[PDB]
């Protein structure tokens, strides 16, 4: 009797996306995930009571052609759009993955979470209030995670999740 | 997965809070209604918990609504979880 939530994880090379995921899907950090591979994944879980069967695909780039991911670009129903907090340049490029986003499902009001991932680190260049001010900007939910200590991992899906159910 | 909870653990938590508050022996047994009401803001997923529980009072089963307040709120890149009993009466 499971409610299915189709997600995507996008963001630049070596954000954290696959480490994220794979977090939320194995419960541990793994490192050193080939930049390169897709994967999806079908991760049961319960939420606020509701039995859930998350979809994830775990994107490794939107230039080389993918059937798979231009289906779920197209049919996701929300979104985790990853920055690196010590990378500027991972930060300046959502503007882009949204814009992406926006154009494949022709709607403003796609669910989305920002997340600026590997907030374990000291070396931090994007200051919460640069990436919260974004976010509100966008309307979209904001929240700072580390893959590598599973900071924020369960609350960043689960919010995606209560993202979609606002829109449903 | 802290701010992720059943209606059982919201009714426990209404009648561990009532036997705090009022120093009573509650007993739960069984949740019978319960409504949620989720309120959605801008970063902010709360829920109001109307819920009707069975509990043993001086060993007599008897009924009792209760009203739990949940806040899950993002704010500066961090979840802010808040629980509270807001009304415990019998029925
Ligand atoms: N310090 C730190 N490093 C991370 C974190 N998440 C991922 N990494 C590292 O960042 C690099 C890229 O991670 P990966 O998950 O492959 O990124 P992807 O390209 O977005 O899939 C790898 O060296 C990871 O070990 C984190 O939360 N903190
Ligand atoms: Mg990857």
């Amino acid at each position: 009797h499971m409610t299915e939530y189709k997600l995507v994880v996008v963001g630049a090379g070596g954000v954290g996306k696959s480490a994220l995921t794979i977090q939320l899907i194995q419960n541990h950090f793994v490192d050193e995930y080939d930049p390169t591979i897709e994967d999806s994944y079908r991760k049961q879980v319960v939420i606020d009571g509701e039995t859930c069967l998350l979809d994830i695909l775990d994107t490794a780039g939107q230039e080389e052609y993918s059937a798979m991911r231009d289906q779920y670009m197209r049919t996701g129903e929300g979104f985790l759009c990853v920055f690196a907090i010590n990378n500027t340049k991972s930060f300046e490029d959502i503007h882009h993955y949204r814009e992406q986003i926006k154009r494949v499902k022709d709607s403003e009001d796609v669910p989305m979470v920002l997340v600026g991932n590997k907030c374990d680190l000291p070396s931090r260049t994007v200051d919460t209030k640069q990436a919260q001010d974004l976010a509100r900007s966008y309307g979209i939910p904001f929240i700072e995670t580390s893959a590598k200590t599973r900071q924020g991992v369960d609350d960043a899906f689960y919010t995606l999740v209560r993202e979609i159910r606002k829109h449903k | 997965a802290s701010n992720s909870l059943e209606i059982e653990e919201l009714a426990r938590f209404a009648v561990d809070e009532h036997n705090k508050k009022e120093n009573a022996l509650l007993e739960f047994v069984r949740v019978v209604k319960a409504k949620e009401q989720w309120h959605f803001d801008y970063q902010q997923y709360n829920t109001m918990y109307y819920l009707t529980l069975e509990a043993k009072d001086g060993g007599k089963k008897k009924l009792y609504e209760a009203k739990v307040w949940v806040k899950r709120q993002l704010r500066m890149g961090s979840m802010n979880n808040f629980k509270e009993l807001q009304e415990f009466k019998p029925v």
